[PDB]
RNA sequence: GGCCCCCGGCGCGCCGGGCCCGGGUCUUCCCGGAGUCGGGUUGCUUGGGAAUGCAGCCCAAAGCGGGUGGUAAACUCCAUC
RNA sequence: CGCGACCUCAGAUCAGACGUGGCGACCCGCUGAAUUUAAGCAUAUUAGUCAGCGGAGGAGAAGAAACUAACCAGGAUUCCCUCAGUAACGGCGAGUGAACAGGGAAGAGCCCAGCGCCGAAUCCCCGCCCCGCGGCGGGGCGCGGGACAUGUGGCGUACGGAA
């Protein structure tokens, strides 16, 4: 029974629910065991970066995240086909490569090439054999470092472009904001209705004719 | 802390703090939130005015950051950027005014709370109040939407 | 006069150059092909049609259109399953028009 | 190729060629036992299709199974409950026929592990399957690498836990806004993950 | 820290086999799983609400189609598999 | 009234293989209550929970979009944090109740049928030799059997593919 003032609050603790506590006692262990297993899988890719393969940049989805930027899952097609990886290889020499991104637009492609031109350009491909073929590099770029890149291979920074102080010229300054964004929301509200009637005046002039 | 909880100080007392006339029965109104309509409805409708009945429209797949829109007053726009821009500028002697991203430091409306000091800017975002516009225009600065 | 990007109305959203790439091979599905149209027509004359789509050419036939289809919908599901089913109808019995007219 | 004009015959099953042979067939199958095995698979497209391949090794049932639903199996009606229960006529089992015809030859040849599963017509009261088996130790199976994966002992009895085609849809799992149930493995799953108290260290 | 056993795992040599295994550029061809989808339904199920998912029964497809796009339907553009 | 092909079917203490029961903490598929709550009770709830049956593995299941979204867009599955006690359901009462995004743990992607080309170019079992043999394998040689054109193998599968 509630007694005078209070939130009339609903705990679910119906069901049975001491049989299904899940305690954390293990998350030290855990943490542990992940960490030892981490650093032997380093030591097993023994001069490959520990991070993995690189990744693309991507941006998020929705109005909310939007403005921000991510790793991605792997780099497009095309964004291969224009760096010019064959995308079979690209896999081989550590570059992650979806295949089920589209590219929408130009900007995020050309960024997401030049990451990988970058990434060829910094790259130390070791020869197959002892002796050296064409690709593998030179023994003074191996020798100086079979060293593994801690952390995540070239890391994203989501970066802002500094802006001016400007002198607001007669126009910023005679612009009306929250009046356009008035207009331009009773414009896309009402778009649709002024075409109909539009298409109704047009059917009366012509139907004048007739 | 057992030791400076209550019962340790009932102990010797026989009804334990809950009276002998009545007594610590199991559960004498119903389980939680029973009776909200009978029997316990005063307690409802004395502090929680308006829990029963429906009201509003339903809306089935919501997604939050379809609306998300967090604002910033004028009160603290000054704020999302470094002193310096504001001290440079009330100086400087070319009217020049810097601008403000408020999209960047993660608000998305401006509305318009609080007085602005008389010291020209650039204010980029997304949406504007009606107000927030005026007291911007009235500094001598200019509002600038983005997308 | 100062037309600024906007995140609400009509020519929204951030101002972006568009790639016009080549459209995925997956997008292709169902596109019908010289030998499958051959095969599926072959197989159109030895097997020939159902009861429910000769009912609904006989309906055809007497011009009475709308009950037709009212048939087909019923039969089939929908109602866009339901008229392209109908005009392949007719344009059967159209054939067998111009064929019979030599 | 023969087998696309087949498989388009095949569709044409409300065509009078096609109508004919079913009825023939299920006349045929009806005079027999409730499971046989089949010499060759009726349908040879439709096998190829799920994975048949005409080597040794490869085996068919036909199997029958009864048709319609359900009814509750309680001595007259007398479901004593709360008469939500009192159902038991008009219910229906998760499972399909297909999936119980499946079931039933994995059943009779425990060996044999169930591949998939087709159909080869219905009357009012029987179903009737065709369910590939496949031997997990005959070498032709073994020594081909890419039928080796069903001689692994985790595809023991595929079709008793809900794992060939058939059985997998009563599971409902796809990815998408339809399912949401299963959205770990399987249906149990998920429940098991919403209702656990997660109780932390230090909360 | 030592010695002795054994076993693993990886390094080099020899033999026996297998193995003549690329990429881009332009042309000509090639292309998709049916009693399934979908509909109606009844029963269970779901937060899923004019049906979230699974079922039985009846109907029962198509190929610029099909599916999705969280309010039933028709027209219509888009998006997405 | 024979002999011979094949088809469909039998029988063998035929040659050689496999399956059967157990355990069940975890896992997969079915099945499925009622105490209980609602201060009564029938829908609801308890709960897809106990009991019941089935089948596993060192994990299982899931998994390479008939996906999310509606963005300047993300990009298999699983797990955690969050979303969120929220959207929604509900004698709109009791009560119940997800998902996307975002940040992490991990990270790996692939193969058929078909459509086509290639003298079936493929597979199994026999028997003789050389090695190897306590996870029955390699190499060679047999007009030695059989499977297979009612389709085996190489190329190839939507991220396009072939010539
Ligand atoms: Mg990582
Ligand atoms: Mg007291
Ligand atoms: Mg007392
Ligand atoms: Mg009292
Ligand atoms: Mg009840
Ligand atoms: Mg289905
Ligand atoms: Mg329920
Ligand atoms: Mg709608
Ligand atoms: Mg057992
Ligand atoms: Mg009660
Ligand atoms: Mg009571
Ligand atoms: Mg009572
Ligand atoms: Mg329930
Ligand atoms: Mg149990
Ligand atoms: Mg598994
Ligand atoms: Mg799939
Ligand atoms: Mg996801
Ligand atoms: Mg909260
Ligand atoms: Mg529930
Ligand atoms: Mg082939």
């Amino acid at each position: 029974a509630p007694s005078r003032n209070g939130m009339i609050l609903k705990p679910h603790f119906h069901k049975d629910w001491q049989r299904r506590v899940a305690t954390w006692f293990n998350q030290p262990a855990r943490k542990i065991r992940r960490r030892k297993a981490r650093q032997a899988r380093a030591r097993r890719i023994a001069p490959r970066p520990a991070s993995g393969p690189l990744r693309p940049i991507v941006r998020c989805p929705t109005v909310r995240y939007h403005t921000k930027v991510r790793a991605g899952r792997g780099f497009s097609l095309e964004e291969l086909r224009v760096a010019g990886i064959h995308k079979k290889v690209a896999r081989t020499i550590g570059i992650s490569v979806d295949p089920r991104r589209r590219n929408k637009s130009t900007e995020s492609l050309q960024a997401n090439v030049q990451r990988l031109k970058e990434y060829r350009s910094k790259l130390v491909l070791f020869p197959r054999k002892p002796s050296a073929p064409k690709k593998g590099d030179s023994s003074a770029e191996e020798l100086k470092l079979a060293t593994q890149l801690t952390g995540p291979v070239m890391p994203i920074r989501n970066v802002f472009k500094k802006e001016k102080a400007r002198v607001i010229t007669e126009e910023e300054k005679n612009f009306k904001a929250f009046a356009s964004l008035r207009m331009a929301r009773a414009n896309a509200r009402l778009f649709g209705i002024r075409a109909k009637r539009a298409k109704e005046a047009a059917e009366q002039d012509v139907e004048k004719k007739k | 802390p057992s030791r400076l909880r209550k019962t340790r100080k009932l102990r010797g007392h026989v009804s334990h703090g809950h009276g002998r006339i009545g007594k610590h029965r199991k559960h004498p109104g119903g389980r939680g939130n029973a009776g909200g309509m009978h029997h316990h409805r005063i307690n409802f409708d004395k502090y929680h005015p308006g829990y029963f009945g429906k009201v509003g429209m339903r809306h089935y797949h919501l997604k939050r950051n379809q609306s998300f829109c967090p604002t910033v007053n004028l009160d603290k726009l000054w704020t999302l950027v470094s002193e310096q821009t504001r001290v440079n500028a009330a100086k400087n002697k070319t009217g020049a005014a810097p601008i403000i991203d408020v999209v960047r430091s993660g608000y998305y409306k401006v509305l318009g709370k609080g007085k602005l000091p008389k010291q020209p800017v650039i204010v980029k975002a997304k949406f504007f109040s009606r107000r927030a516009e005026e007291k911007i225009k009235g500094v001598g600065g200019a509002c600038v939407l983005v997308a | 006069a100062l037309r600024y990007p906007m995140a609400v109305g009509l020519n929204k959203g951030h101002k972006v150059t568009k790639n016009v790439s080549k459209p995925r091979h997956s997008r292709r599905r169902g596109r019908l092909t010289k030998h499958t149209k051959f095969v599926r027509d072959m197989i159109r004359e030895v097997c020939g049609f159902a009861p429910y789509e000769r009912r609904a050419m006989e309906l055809l036939k007497v011009s009475k259109d709308k009950r037709a289809l009212k048939f087909i919908k019923k039969r089939v599901g929908t109602h866009i399953r339901a008229k392209r089913k109908r005009e392949e109808l007719s344009s059967v019995l159209a054939a067998m028009r111009k064929a019979a007219a030599k | 190729g023969a087998y696309k004009y087949i498989q388009e015959l095949w569709r044409k099953k409300q065509s009078d060629v096609m109508r004919f042979l079913l009825r023939v067939r299920c006349w045929q199958y009806r005079q027999l036992s409730a499971l046989h095995r089949a010499p060759r698979p009726t349908r040879p497209d439709k096998a190829r299709r799920l994975g048949y391949k005409a080597k040794q090794g490869y085996v068919i049932y036909r199997i029958r199974v009864r048709r319609g639903g359900r009814k509750r199996p309680v001595p007259k009606g007398a479901t004593y409950g709360k008469p939500v229960h009192h159902g038991v006529n008009q219910l229906k089992f998760a499972r399909s026929l297909q999936s119980v015809a499946e079931e039933r030859a994995g059943r009779h040849c425990g060996a044999l592990r169930v591949l998939n599963s087709y159909w080869v017509g219905e009357d009012s009261t029987y179903k009737f399957f065709e369910v590939i088996l496949i031997d997990p130790f005959h070498k032709a199976i073994r020594r081909n690498p890419d039928t080796q994966w069903i001689t692994k002992p985790v595809h023991k009895h595929r079709e008793m836990r809900g794992l060939t085609s058939a059985g997998r849809k009563s599971r409902g799992l796809g990815k998408g806004h339809k399912f949401h149930h299963t959205i770990g493995g399987s249906r149990r799953a998920a429940w098991r993950r919403r209702n656990t108290l997660q109780l932390h260290r230090y909360r």
